[PDB]
């Protein structure tokens, strides 16, 4: 008796792709969202005279693409980071109209981040002359003949264990990266083999590692690491 | 039961903490010996510039990486290299393309690292340092190796891979190859300078008097 539609239950279907951060950063890149399709269900029916409620029919709308709606909130690298042993990856939720949307699992929409320390080649979020001489460990080996990013293993990590295609390797080379040509032309996608890691990158994580080892700079590289390594990288002077 | 303090140095090391910190059992046992200098008389030493060497034997093809702070006696001054550095590297680390000497104040950080294993024995820094005008017979410079610590980072003697023997070596580098609160020198000059946790020293026997 009087029949209406209402909507049951919404989920989202997400595809998306990993992201790399710098624990200094203020801003995930929504870029990692490559599609988000909004599901809509709804039940039609009637209550009985006896206050029951009866279900005649089960159905979707036409799913939406909300793909570019969907933000990550007030996260961020910065306010997400935490330096936790051999673990790297966090879980972003993302938000469309300022709420969290669950997947078709019913559980919270969430893309996948790894937030590290600028320099930490080896993953055990310290930067120290370790870091350093791993990355030129690295240089010297693909530029010896025959062996190339796709054979060698920039992180001496567990998390890598000497494994070349390891996305932990591509996380790797994205913090021992300090020293980058092509600036921000270069984006934070690139994986281990499309980028330059070389002695100039090992010979900055040193001198990061040295300056924060003297009493001027100590403070510097605790608090606010990006102007130390502005300094280590000639992209700032002083 | 009175409490000696140097005239014009403080001890900055501090314990090594890391596991394992016990290097008894390290395969590889390096120690670094610093200068020594004794002059004569005050005449003698007012003014000389001396080179200091930081001398690591027993490590021959075994390090790679390394960092640690030295500190000296205030009142002597360092003649920094032609860059301005206050160390300049020696043959020791001439197989290590990563090597950097950092000011510190009345002291220096110096660091290396090598593709390999490529550290050698001999002298891996020098540092120049000019006794004062003003010095006295009996007069003792202490200079300091000093091992240090932080959450973000701490100072470093260990090979390419940074292995288990790595850091036994390392271990055994800060707590028995150098000298320290908790490995004192014995030497005469550095009981009277009352600074037993430094390694080396420029001195000036005492008269007669
Ligand atoms: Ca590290
Ligand atoms: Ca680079
Ligand atoms: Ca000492
Ligand atoms: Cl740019
Ligand atoms: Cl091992
Ligand atoms: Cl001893």
């Amino acid at each position: 008796n009087t029949v209406t539609s209402a909507v049951k239950t919404q989920y989202v279907e997400i595809e998306s792709v990993d992201g790399f951060y710098f624990n200094t950063e203020d801003k995930f890149d929504t870029a990692q969202i490559k599609k988000a399709v909004l599901h809509t269900v709804y039940n039609e029916g009637y209550t009985g005279d006896d206050g029951v409620a009866v279900v005649l029919r089960e159905y979707e709308s036409e799913p939406v693409d909300i793909t570019a709606e969907l933000t990550f909130g007030d996260a961020t690298p910065a306010n997400t980071y935490k330096a936790v042993e051999n673990k790297f990856d966090y879980e972003i939720p993302v938000y469309y109209n300022n709420a969290t949307l669950k997947d078709a699992e019913g559980n919270d929409a969430t893309v996948t981040v790894y937030i590290g320390l600028k320099g930490d080649t080896d993953l055990n979020n310290i930067v120290d002359g370790r870091d350093a001489t791993a990355t030129l460990t690295y240089y010297a080996a693909t530029s010896t003949d025959g062996k190339d990013a796709t054979t060698v293993a920039l992180s001496p990590s567990t998390l890598v264990g000497g494994n070349p295609e390891s996305v932990y390797d591509d996380f790797s080379a994205f913090l021992s990266d300090v020293k980058v040509d092509a600036g921000k032309e270069l984006t934070r996608f690139a994986k281990k083999a499309e980028r330059l890691i070389d002695g100039r990158d090992a010979s900055s994580i040193l001198t990061f590692y040295t300056k924060s080892s003297v009493d001027q700079y100590k403070d510097m590289a605790a608090n606010e690491p990006n102007k130390l390594w502005d300094i280590v990288t000639g992209d700032a002077e002083e | 039961h009175h409490h000696h303090h140097a005239m014009a140095l403080t001890d900055r090391g501090m314990t090594y903490d890391l596991d394992p910190k016990d290097g008894s059992s390290a395969a590889t046992k390096p120690v670094l010996e610093v200068t020594k200098k004794v002059f004569d008389t005050a005449a003698d030493a007012a003014g000389q510039t001396v080179t200091v060497e930081f001398k690591v034997s027993g490590a021959e093809g075994k390090y790679a990486t390394t960092g640690y702070h030295i500190y000296w006696d205030e009142r002597l001054e360092v003649v920094a290299t032609k860059t301005g550095a206050y160390a300049k590297k020696g043959a020791a680390l001439e197989d290590s393309s990563l090597a950097k000497a950092e000011n510190n104040g009345n002291g220096v950080f110096v660091a290396s690292g090598a593709d390999d294993d490529f550290g050698a024995d001999g002298v891996m820094w020098t540092v120049e340092l000019k006794v004062p005008a003003d010095a006295k017979a009996g007069d003792v410079y202490p200079i300091d190796v000093a091992y240090q610590w932080d959450p973000s980072k701490g100072d470093l003697f260990t090979d390419n891979k940074d292995s288990a023997q790595g850091k036994l070596m390392q271990a055994y580098f800060f707590t028995q190859g150098i000298k320290s609160s908790s490995n004192p020198s014995t030497d005469e000059y550095l009981v009277k300078a009352n600074a037993t946790y430094a390694d080396g020293y420029i001195a000036i026997k005492a008269g007669e008097p």
